[PDB]
């Protein structure tokens, strides 16, 4: 015909003659071109058209034209249904040879046309998302090792950004689905060395640290499989115990990590920056997080004591842009107030910022508490959320805020709102402040809360006192104790 | 100036858990069930917040079946009825511990819950479930203008030094980046 179905590519295939074969390729191949889905009514045409193609692709390829073949099995991979006549021994090899990034059949290399790289990857990137099994042969064929090599080693390259923006995905499909592959990339290869320079030769760390607040769009897209793949690797391996030549890489990729925050994106590609980042800077360790309160200096923001904290103002901005979503925010507002904990929770000067801006000195209106629009109405009715992560950080954010006390939390919050956190860990009639935290007793407030009963000792303002219209007749719940047992 | 601990649960059955974990304020331990008369009980308290039974969210398949009678979550419903809505307890405020729910999330991928009632019409994830069963807690009271009530889904973990507990936030944003990446 011409636009012809790959019934009619099936039997022009086995008249083999060789630009006749290419034309139906390069025909084939440019009407269906990135549509993303297709036809069922010839479904074992095709599935026997991929089993011509992967014994084209295991007997060899042609010299040149192969690009041809390249984008054939690529614009076929993004189906459904061929899965299984694609995942074998010889064929995933020879796709990592024309990608050149396997350890075995290669030679000293080829100056490689980075055409071919782009169509493989994407072929090698397609055939992991689906097909499980090629995730576990890719993990046994060892293709980690040139990868990391080739991410580690273009600090002097010039490659384009599709190449290493492919390459890194391909990284972190491996990285996010099989075990094996990450507790290679982590412990045996120390990979967050060199991820972590190539997080340096997309950001371009220098003086004046960001007066120019757009990063480039490509650069952010790159950057932000950067932050993927380095959130991937060190998610379950977070050691509470470390060594100088462990952690020093780790406080260094904390004076990198801290200028991300500030940068802004391209597009609206700006709020999924943070929103890994953030996450990236949830499982670092604990005792070399402080590096954002103790960044440089200078008259830009107000500081509060001897040290800039405006990076945790724009933590607070990012929270209160993120907060209202209310869709999906387990993923979305758990880490953050992690940071702020343990943000707060290790040096004093940091937490007074945070309390002035999360907690001022209530004049105690008319409203209770979670009714209004602002930041403590916001998360303390966040606080009973029915997920339990949620109000499992949420309650701590606000137990660390109020430097760990009994009172001065429920004075702010409500017991009938925190009741779930106090039983969780708060009662043990210990009282521990910590010792070092600021004991001042001037929290009295702006509009001078009234006496112990006035206000609710369950939750906020004045509102009535019980009217009780009862007489006689007492003693009605009997029902529970025989059903409790 | 701990007010009002008014503790009571199925005691065997999570309430166990409850009062192993209940030990300028300080708070006293009072009054689990006891069988005193009126004249102790005359006011249990001036109408201040009753810390409401566990609901352990496993007796709901797990029927207390003399005659396959009732589910214990429904008789939990129909004492809820009583406790919540009597007039003793006008101006008050309930603390709902929906608690142990780790063997819930563990059986919504199993036998489902048409053992409730096939009024039931979520999808069996574990996030409309209990969001169904905290509707029907909440929605048994009616009024809500003098009682606001307050609702928690613990988990009743082992809460110590130790978080791969805490890999359950990671695993969904790793399975997050998983869904949003896709074909090219």
């Amino acid at each position: 015909g011409e636009f012809m179905e790959p019934r009619a590519v099936a039997d022009a295939l086995e008249t083999g003659e060789e630009d006749a074969v290419t034309e139906a390729l390069r025909s084939f191949n440019r009407e269906h071109s990135q549509s993303f889905t297709f036809d069922d009514a010839q479904q074992e045409d095709r599935k026997r058209l991929a089993k011509l193609l992967v014994s084209v692709l295991e007997q060899g390829l042609s010299p040149k034209h192969r690009v041809t073949w390249l984008q054939t099995i690529r614009i076929l991979s993004r189906d459904r249904s061929c899965l299984d006549s694609f995942a074998s021994r010889q064929s995933l090899h020879a796709l990592a040879c024309y990608a050149d990034i396997a350890i075995s059949e290669e030679p000293i290399p080829q100056p490689p046309d980075m055409d071919v790289l782009l169509e493989s990857l994407k072929c090698l990137c397609n055939l992991v998302l689906s097909s499980p099994t090629a995730q576990m042969l890719a993990a046994e064929a060892r293709l980690v090792v040139r990868l990391a090599e080739r991410v580690g080693l273009y600090r002097k390259r010039s490659y384009p950004h599709e190449v290493q923006f492919f390459d890194l995905r391909l990284l972190f499909l491996l990285t996010a689905l099989r075990t094996d592959v990450r507790q290679q990339l982590f412990q045996e290869l120390h990979g967050v060395r060199l991820l972590t320079d190539a997080l340096e030769l997309t950001l371009g760390v220098a003086p004046k640290e960001n007066p120019l607040v757009i990063l480039p769009a490509q650069e952010t897209e790159r950057a932000m499989e950067i932050l993927k793949v380095l959130f991937n690797i060190t998610f379950d391996s977070v050691k509470r115990e470390v060594d100088e030549e462990d952690a020093a890489l780790y406080r260094y990729l904390g004076t990198l990590l801290r200028h991300c925050v500030m940068a802004d994106a391209a597009g609206d590609r700006t709020e999924e920056f943070h929103g890994h980042t953030v996450n990236l800077l949830g499982n670092l360790p604990l005792k070399c997080l402080d590096v954002l309160l103790a960044l440089e200096l200078h008259e830009g923001s107000l500081e509060f004591m001897g040290v800039n904290m405006d990076v945790i103002n724009a933590l607070l901005a990012f929270l209160e842009k993120r907060l209202h979503q209310t869709h999906r925010l387990k993923e979305c507002v758990a880490p953050v107030l992690s940071v702020l904990t343990e943000c707060a929770r290790m040096h004093r000067p940091a937490r007074k910022f945070l309390k002035a801006q999360v907690l001022p000195p209530l004049r105690d209106v008319r409203t209770r508490p979670e009714v209004g629009d602002l930041l403590r109405n916001k998360l303390v009715r966040l606080m009973t959320h029915l997920d339990t992560d949620v109000k499992r950080v949420a309650a701590e954010f606000l137990f660390v805020l109020c430097s760990e006390s009994v009172p001065r939390f429920i004075k702010y919050t409500g017991y009938g709102n925190a009741a779930g956190l106090l039983a969780a860990r708060g009662l043990m009639a210990g009282g521990r402040p910590e010792g070092q935290y600021s004991e001042d007793e001037d929290t009295d407030t702006e509009e001078y809360r009234e006496a112990k009963a006035s206000i609710n000792p369950v939750t906020g303002r004045v509102e009535e006192k019980p009217p009780n219209p009862m007489e006689g007749m007492t003693e009605e719940q009997k029902e529970h104790e025989a059903m409790k047992l | 100036r701990e007010v009002k601990l008014l503790l009571l649960g199925a005691g065997e059955s999570g309430k166990s858990t409850i009062v192993k974990q209940m030990k300028d304020l300080h708070f006293k331990m009072f009054d689990v069930g006891g069988r005193s008369e009126r004249k102790k009980w005359i006011h249990c308290f001036e109408g201040v917040t009753a810390i409401i039974f566990c609901v352990a969210l496993s007796d709901y398949d797990l029927v207390l079946a003399e005659d396959e009678e009732m589910n214990r979550m429904h008789e939990s419903m129909k004492l809820f009825d009583s406790i919540c809505n009597n007039k003793w307890f006008t101006d008050t405020s309930i603390i709902l511990f929906l608690n142990k729910k780790d063997l819930f999330e563990e059986k919504i991928k199993k036998s489902p819950l048409t053992i409730c009632y096939p009024e039931y019409a979520g999808s069996n994830t574990y996030e409309e479930a209990a969001a169904y069963i905290q509707c029907q807690f909440e929605d048994l009271n009616k009024r809500k203008d003098t009682k606001e009530i307050y609702t928690h889904f613990t988990c009743a973990t082992d809460t110590k030094n130790v978080q791969f507990v805490f890999d359950a936030v990671t695993d969904v944003i790793i399975k997050n980046n998983l869904k949003d990446c896709g074909l090219f």
